[PDB]
RNA sequence: CCGUUAGUUGCCAGCGGUUCGGCCGGGCACUCUAACGGGACUGCCCGCGAAAGCGGGAGGAAGGAGGGGACGACGUCUGGUCAGCAUGGCCCUUACGGCCUGGGCGACACACGUGCUACAAUGCCCACUACAAAGCGAUGCCACCCGGCAACGGGGAGCUAAUCGCAAAAAGGUGGGCCCAGUUCGGAUUGGGGUCUGCAACCCGACCCCAUGAAGCCGGAAUCGCUAGUAAUCGCGGAUCAGCCAUGCCGCG
């Protein structure tokens, strides 16, 4: 990215809820370009949110994400000596990136053997605001506060 | 009585034939959902109709040959679209906005010598 | 129904050479079913550019056999006139059949 | 590994069969380590070349079916 | 998988046919 | 050796297993393309001169 | 329940379970289950003494096994020592035997990695 | 992307006969095949600019180098190669030439590079299930029959190959199995029985089937690739070639 700003690569709407945010999340689930298998999972998992709660999946989903977005984080920095964990505001596009990435990672950290379940129970534990994703997210936010002393370096 | 647009996408070509009235869709002497059997995306190929409002009110007979499945899904998506603009020059100004009308040039880029794979380059060790 | 195959490394002197073979058969016979282009058999060579040890970097060489075909429905000698010797093919070949 | 003969060399057999009319010679030295040890023509000792020299190998019943090369190893300290 | 002579996958990878992947 | 050798590779020998190829100009054992009796080098050479017909600069 | 040698497979499917025998693989057990007509899906847990003997009988009989097999292998090799063929001194040395490289690899046949010094 | 030329590969697209296989009359529409052309120019609109141009909008398959190649200045590294070849010098000329048989280049206490196959459930097995995209084949590909669990062996039709064959695409989809285990993960190693090519497979071939089933539960310090049909992942072919140590390379999708 020396020359340009690079356009936020624009995604193909969810062919089932009509949501760009969803595809995004489907892609993060995908391994070796098995997009089919990936969507099976996301949807089978929306299945497991009715079969377990009254409310709409797209709604659990939107919400789980919201809780997992970090607002500040430490970026590393050169100074005369060694380095400084410099807290700074996290841009909206990145917030999204991190949320989804974290949901999928946290999901596959869970104990249940079948993927759609893991995805679901994590989605569920998130909107309630107590998944291991929201954990490794308060860890960031807290750590940006620990370092509040160095917030006079933000570019 | 009859309508045609040709779709292509990456080795795969679509023969589309629209007929008035109905809702059912043959592909290669097979039901749609029989050809694209639980392949999550297929429901996309007919999105050109959904956008015009002819959601149902057309029959479609289809040949489709070339390389592979998910391309064919898009191939059709062009056929359908092209075929129905040739049943209405007025079907431009709504299909073009979502551009179901652009061929989409993106092919397998070609394997280059010295690389492993077109871009993927071999493994440097330095020391 | 005389039907003839024509091979050639040279795509120009076939569509050229074996499509005078359509004048001298509509002008001197009767009905022709025009030149038909058979797909090509492309033999490729991959050669390491240097005499010694330069395994990445080579150069690509092809040898491309083009294939053209001609049908006429006229086994008379009002045709076999030009169509035996009346030449302009120099790196070409002929398959003769019915 | 074949089953249509036991691809054993002429020059050797000729020399064994012709030793098989009262023949008990040690002086027997081959170069065909490629030849199969053949059903029962045992008792003898054959000097097999390893590339550098021939080797006094005594031949027993338990060791038929094997090639001669198997008993004359070609490289040093192994 | 690909390493196992006695799987379908094994056979494919290896080029071969046999008991574990026949020729129809 | 490469003479008593360029020569020996011409005799039809006892057992056909021993039958090898050899670049017919650049008198040479390895990478001998069979359609040309030509060593990959003494080959890229003639190709460049056009002394092998139809043979060309490939590009796609 | 103790089929072969001194063998108690358990609680898993019999095709899998038969496996736990030395000299029985996925193939020889696919076989036994047909030549004695036992549904191979059945859990060992649940199957007739009838069946368990039909099995005992077929297996303990049809082929050499689990220990006195083991003994034949031990003694096939000590005989490969004979007067002493190649593959012999090779077993003697503990190095590969199906003619593979030794420069790199051969780790399975050699005790982990006995590292040394050298160079400049 | 579109057009013209062209009908043993395209089809009820349209109609008729179909033993219901485009197979048969029949047609090239379409798909394709391959030749030739057209098309994109900052040409058009708005805004900024002195200009070049920049940002945006139109229409268009494509828009500002649309995407990938071929193509490597003057020179640099006394770079590489005398073992491809050519060459000055120098040196051996019953031997530093030549011929053969056998061994070696395949050694193995160690150490590094590049890879392959894994460590599993987004997984593994077995079944059923055309989505085809380059190339090769008449001392060849080998359909199809029969023998064999199979490698393969009989037979044996077709193709000088858009006609016949390699050819199964694999990942996928459907069904069923395994249930978290060093396992139905993984297939190293070793025992055994065979197949093939070849004068010949000990050192030193690949392949099939039975047994044997190793380390490996995702890797320290380090460190490599890639910016889109790319990376990742799945197969397919070819060159050399009797066979093959190809997991390599060059290519296809």
């Amino acid at each position: 990215a020396r020359r340009r700003r690079a356009e936020v690569r624009q995604l193909q709407p969810d062919l089932v809820y009509g949501d760009v945010l969803v595809t995004a999340f489907i892609n993060k689930i995908m391994r070796d370009g098995k997009k089919n298998l990936a969507a099976r999972i996301f949807y089978d998992a929306c299945k497991i949110i009715q079969e377990k709660t009254g409310q709409e999946p797209l709604k659990v989903f939107k919400q789980a994400v919201e809780n997992v977005k970090p607002r500040m984080e430490v970026r590393s920095r050169r100074v005369g000596g060694a380095n400084y964990q410099v807290p700074m505001e996290v841009s909206p596009r990145r917030q999204q990136s991190l949320a989804l990435r974290w949901l999928v990672q946290a999901a596959n950290q869970r104990p249940e053997r079948r993927a759609a379940v893991r995805i679901a129970h994590e989605l569920m534990d998130a909107a309630e605001g107590k998944g291991g994703a929201v954990k490794k997210k308060e860890d960031v936010e807290r750590m940006a506060e620990a370092n509040r002393a160095y917030a006079h370096y933000r570019w | 009585e009859q309508y045609y647009g040709t779709g292509r996408r990456k080795e795969a070509v679509a023969r589309v034939f629209l007929r008035p009235g109905n809702g059912k869709v043959t592909v290669n002497g097979q039901d749609f959902n029989e050809y694209f059997q639980g392949l999550v995306r297929a429901v996309a190929a007919l999105e050109p109709l959904r956008a015009v409002d002819a959601l149902g009110r057309f029959d479609a007979y289809i040949t489709v040959r070339g390389g592979g499945k998910s391309g064919q899904i898009d191939a059709i998506k062009l056929g359908i679209a092209r075929a129905l603009v040739q049943y209405n020059p007025d079907y431009r100004a709504k299909l073009k906005p979502l551009g179901f009308l652009t061929r989409d040039a993106r092919v397998v880029e070609r394997k280059k010598y010295g690389k492993h794979k077109a871009r993927r380059a071999p493994q440097y060790s330095k020391r | 129904k005389i039907r003839i195959k024509l091979r050639g490394f040279d795509h120009k002197t076939l569509d050229a050479s074996a499509q005078k073979i359509v004048e001298a058969a509509r002008r001197s016979g009767a009905q022709v079913s025009g030149p038909i282009p058979l797909p090509t058999r492309v033999r490729r060579f991959t050669v390491i550019r240097g005499p010694f040890k330069h395994k990445d970097s080579r150069e690509h060489f092809e040898l491309r056999t083009h294939n053209r075909l001609v049908d006429i429905i006229n086994p008379n000698r009002k045709t076999i006139e030009q169509l035996m010797t009346l030449d302009l093919p120099t790196g070409v070949e002929i398959e003769i059949k019915t | 590994s074949l089953k249509k003969g036991v691809f054993v060399d002429d020059h050797l057999l000729e020399k064994v069969l012709e030793l098989n009319a009262k023949g008990e010679k040690r002086l027997i030295k081959t170069w065909s380590r490629r030849s199969t040890i053949v059903p029962e023509m045992v008792g003898h000792t054959i000097a097999v070349y390893n590339g550098k020299q021939h080797v006094p190998v005594y031949i027993t019943e338990n060791m038929v079916g094997h090639k001669l090369g198997e008993f004359a190893p070609t490289r040093t300290y192994r | 998988g690909k390493g196992d002579r006695r799987t379908r996958r094994g056979k494919i990878w290896r080029g071969t046919y046999g008991k574990y992947r026949p020729r129809k | 050796a490469r003479k008593a050798l360029i020569e020996k590779a011409k005799r039809t020998p006892k057992f056909k297993v021993r039958a090898y190829t050899r670049c017919v100009r650049c008198g040479r054992a390895r990478s001998v393309y069979r359609f040309f009796g030509l060593c990959r080098i003494c080959l890229r050479e003639l190709a460049h001169k056009g002394q092998l017909p139809g043979v060309r600069k490939a590009s796609w | 329940a103790r089929i072969a040698g001194v063998e108690i497979p358990r609680n898993k499917r019999v095709d899998v379970a038969l496996t736990y025998i030395y000299g029985i693989g996925k193939a020889r057990a696919k076989e036994a289950l047909e030549k004695t007509g036992i549904n191979p899906a059945t859990r060992v847990k649940d199957l007739t003494e009838a069946e368990v003997v039909r099995l005992r009988e077929y297996v303990e009989n049809t082929w050499k096994l689990e220990g006195e097999l083991r003994a034949e292998v031990a003694a096939n090799i000590k005989r490969l020592m004979d007067i002493g063929c190649y593959r012999g001194l090779r077993h003697r040395r503990g190095l590969p035997v199906r003619g593979q490289r030794t420069r790199t690899n051969a780790r399975t046949r050699k005790g982990p990695r006995k590292t040394v010094a050298g160079k400049k």
